């Protein structure tokens, strides 16, 4: 929306983890 | 499905999350099962729904890792051994008989109302 | 994993099948879990291993439907509700304490020695 | 092996069922 948008992403994950950012 | 420690719901007022019939304390393994570790690509697509992915790949929720819904005060979480293989379900904060067991997500998987901060 | 009714093995002389600590009769629901129903294509490929497919599509073994190995005398089987959604595990032929719970396959999935016939 | 072989198959399933041939 009137700004740089990024559809693709190398860091595209799904469900986070218990303790691993 | 149902177990003296917990049960699956399918509840009178809940979607498809788990119910803590207990009775648990702070740090109690409620349940544990196996999982699958696959890379993104077709895997993330076909399984785009209940995939517990870590910072390296995307795994599948073998046991009841998917049924865990997103709550504002999840009194139970899970653990992961070396990699996305063995999955466990502990009780972050003791739970009372008649509670709902669920887990959060993380950077991805958004909840709904940004009301989880006191700043 | 382990349950007063059965246990996972990982046995002293067995691969990764289930162990019937019971004690079951003819027609006893040993356990039941959910499953996934997806079409062939990438699904059958990525999941080419533990997929319970029916005559119409290929589903995934959510609960312990995969761990069931192939035995010449499986004293336990499973059931499927309308479609490949809910999966159950009954006991075809009573089982004694210390047995192995497993299930056969069908036209596909070959066993090994064609010694299952008296003709 | 010296005969008509068929690699592809429309009826290519994986695990049979409890009672549905
Ligand atoms: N608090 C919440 N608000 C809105 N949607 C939620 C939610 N908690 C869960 N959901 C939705 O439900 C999905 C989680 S999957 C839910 C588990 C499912 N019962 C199972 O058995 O697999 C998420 O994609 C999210 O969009
Ligand atoms: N009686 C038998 N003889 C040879 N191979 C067998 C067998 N029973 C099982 N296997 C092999 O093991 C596979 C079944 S998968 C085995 C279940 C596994 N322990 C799990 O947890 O998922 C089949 O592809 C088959 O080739």
């Amino acid at each position: 929306g009137k700004a740089p948008r990024k559809q693709l992403a190398t860091k595209a994950a799904r469900k986070s983890a218990p303790a691993t950012g | 499905m149902f177990n003296d420690r917990v049960i699956v719901k399918k509840s009178p007022l809940g979607g498809y999350g788990v119910f803590a019939r207990k009775s648990f304390e702070k740090g109690e393994l409620v349940e544990e099962c196996l999982c699958i570790v696959r890379h993104n690509d077709d895997w993330g697509t076909a399984l785009e729904d209940y995939l517990f992915s870590r910072k390296n790949m995307s795994a599948m929720a073998l046991g009841f890792g998917a049924i865990f819904n997103h709550s504002k005060d999840p009194n139970a979480r899970h653990e992961l051994t070396a990699g996305l293989k063995r999955m466990r379900i502990f009780t972050i904060k003791p739970i009372a008989i008649g509670e709902e067991i669920t887990i959060s997500y993380g950077d991805d998987y958004w909840l709904s109302r940004p009301r989880l901060t006191q700043n």
